[PDB]
RNA sequence: AGGAGUGGAGUGUGCGGCUUAAUUUGACUCAACGCGGGGCAACUUACCGGCUCUGAAGGAUGCCUGUGAGUGCAUGGCAUGAGGCAUGCGGCGGUGGUGCAUGGCCGUUUUAAAUGGAUGGCGUGAGCUUUGUCUUAAGUUGCGUAAGAUGUGAGACCCUUUGACGGUGUUCUACGGAGCAAGGAGGGGAUGGAAGAGAACAGGUCCGUUAUGCCCUGAGAUGAGGCGGGCUGCACGCGCACUACGAUAGAUGGCGCUUCUGCCUGCUGUGAGGGAUGAAGCUGUGUAAGGGGCUUCUGAACGUGGAAUUCCUAGUAAUAGCGGC
């Protein structure tokens, strides 16, 4: 499906101030923090993994993500004035 | 198997917007009543922006 | 009424810290150096140990015991040092 | 029942978070970590052997891993302390040495080269005795085992909680998994910092008359 | 030497064979067969029959797209508002294949008692340092010998709990130890477990794992859901069990209670022993049940089991039971 764009600029402001994620693996319910479905986070997050920002580590369940510096450097030009 | 194609209105849009002297925009077609004054329903108890909710059988 | 309560897995580390604060608590308001040790508690399940349906079939019962020691000294204001120990789980009510 | 049922909920929290922080303190030395889950501040330690590039430049690479572990916990983000310290002996720790012969297998060297580079850092640090094993596809298609040991160790008793140090590690490699085992025998100490403060039980040591 | 059995009967449930749209599979002397913690109505589930979805990274080339790409609408026109279609390099998913490509963990020889450096000596050299003998659960100890000492394994150690040591007397001994007594809360490794060097096997597991190499599969997908069916089908051969063939017993009452699996007892003198198979009526769990319970009736085979064959040395074997998973 086509992940609105309303939600995915929404998840580009929570790696910039907090800088890390976690998603737990599944497809039904909501994020916790965020009120967004698992199955639009589990989408968005397969281009940021082509692209280079974050880095996944896959435990028991849940997937820990982790911004790097060409990915801190890049939402810099989107999100920053 | 197949499935069913779809039809779009290109020129449509200009439903009842009846450019008249001094921009006397004529605007038919009213809306849905329990919605905004910009939604305007389909005809006979149907609207749009909710898929089904706002009937106005009129 | 002070309360200190203890408890933890290991017991050559619990002992020392009911023995630390032996010295470190005999000069000052309370007294009666002596803490009461009650009887422990088990928590056991029971396995196979084939990680399929071969060979002889062996099975295993593991522990989780756990010691548990109690302190009673009325005092009135008199500690962080009791925060410092990295296995005993230190409570204070 | 109370404590036995919040002991277990309690470890097995401690299960899954050192589960992750060594996958991302690889190339670190990570050693251990330790768990009090009763303070204002849920204190967690980590003994490494890179304090300064686990922590990053300006603590950037730290304030990671505080929002990442108040996540799990379900708590407030500012509820949540971890604290950095440094091994006392870097030699001595049987998982940092199964990854030095581990970045050399991806680095080139033949494993017995990595092997040797790996036994004479822990007589250098002075431990007892220490074995190590290798298993794989070693140099073919067909596989088998080998074991290097170059001291003292002891295998049955109640002493061997006590004094030996266990480490594993794995190589993926163009042709699949290799595995390496080490284990070490730490030095009697009766201060109790390098190894443990007891004699084994079946040493008997008579004074003289003086 | 002894006690209780299995092999014969009727049922419980594993395996082969046959059958079926499908009856998903692994394991075959010990060391496959109430074993995969495998007691399957859905799920579990890997199999069969229809239907629905994409839960399809990102580049590249052609084509189309704000003058509307697509999407929800139980009905066809409004509403939302930026990607889509065609080829390929590739990323990704798979209870899809190979355990004879691997890791990790288990089983087996091993419930055994076996082994590694360095000194001296013996051989041109590999290499050997033997073949005895007493005692022990044990290369456990003691003697004899070109050998004298030190590690791992056994023991100590730990679950675990009163310094109990063959200590004292006694009868034999190779001075290693063994039997029988007393005293004693405990007696001969204090009991039962846990543990267990270094080698081997083409032992078992890719169906346990976001453990893993290579091959196979890719939208009418070997991916993900939803609904019905199957794994429970039945001529026959086999392995582990449960209930019986009666008077040392069955039926009915009383006594013990928050205890117990016992004790006393008017009837039955023998198919009132046994309780399979089926009928009618009442009920519980659940989305779904003649599967699970209860009441009256029906009441089989079975008369202590051929050749073979399994377990067992004391608070144990055998009998009758209660917890938990
Ligand atoms: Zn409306």
């Amino acid at each position: 499906m086509l992940v609105p764009t309303a939600n995915k600029y929404k998840i580009k402001r929570r790696l910039l101030e907090k800088k890390a994620l976690l998603l737990e693996d599944t497809v039904l319910g909501n994020h916790r923090d965020l009120e967004i479905p698992n199955l639009h986070l589990k989408i968005f997050m397969k281009t940021m993994i082509s692209y280079g920002y974050v880095q996944r580590i896959h435990v028991w369940r849940h997937s820990y993500f982790l911004l790097t510096p060409l990915g801190e450097s890049r939402l810099r030009e989107e999100l920053v004035f | 198997a197949k499935i069913q194609d779809k039809e779009g209105i290109p020129p449509d849009q200009q439903r009842l917007i009846f450019a008249g002297k001094q921009l006397e925009d004529g605007r038919t077609l009213s809306d849905y009543n329990i919605q905004k004054e910009s939604t305007l329903h389909l005809v006979l108890r149907l609207r749009g922006g909710g898929a089904k909710k706002k009937k106005k059988d009129f | 009424k002070v309360c200190i309560d203890m408890a933890s897995l290991e017991e050559k580390q619990i002992n020392k810290v009911c023995r630390e604060f032996y010295e470190y608590g005999k000069t000052f308001i309370d007294d009666l150096q002596r803490e009461t040790v009650l009887p422990k508690k088990v928590e056991s399940i029971t396995t196979l140990r084939n990680p399929s349906g071969q060979g002889t079939k062996k099975w295993s019962r593991y522990k989780m015991i756990v010691h548990l020691r109690n302190f009673y000294l009325e005092a009135t204001h008199q500690v962080q040092f009791l925060r410092n120990f990295p296995h005993v789980e230190i409570n204070l009510s | 029942d109370q404590v036995l049922e919040r002991f277990m909920k309690n470890g097995l929290m401690n299960a899954e978070l050192k589960e992750f922080f060594e996958k991302a303190l690889v190339n670190e030395g990570f050693s251990t970590m330790e768990l009090r889950m009763q303070e204002t501040p849920i204190k967690i330690i980590l003994k490494v052997a890179k304090p300064h590039e686990a922590i990053g430049e300006k603590k950037f690479r730290l304030r990671q891993f505080q929002h990442l572990a108040a996540q799990r916990l379900e708590v407030p983000d500012e509820s949540v302390e971890i604290v950095v310290e440094k091994v006392h002996e870097k030699g001595l720790c049987a998982l940092i040495q199964a990854n030095f012969i581990r970045e050399k297998i991806l680095g080139g060297v033949q494993y017995r080269r990595a092997v040797n580079m790996a036994l004479k850092t822990a007589r250098h640090a002075k431990a007892q005795g220490c074995q190590i094993i290798v298993s794989g596809k070693l140099k073919g298609q067909r596989a088998k085992s080998v074991k290097f040991q170059d001291g003292v160790l002891i295998h049955s008793g109640d002493a061997v909680k006590d004094y030996i140090n266990t480490g594993y590690a794995t190589v993926e490699t163009k042709q699949g998994v290799i595995g390496i085992q080490v284990r070490i025998m730490l030095p009697y100490d009766p201060e109790g910092v390098l190894g443990p403060n007891y004699p084994l039980p079946d040493r008997i040591t008579i004074l003289e008359p003086s």
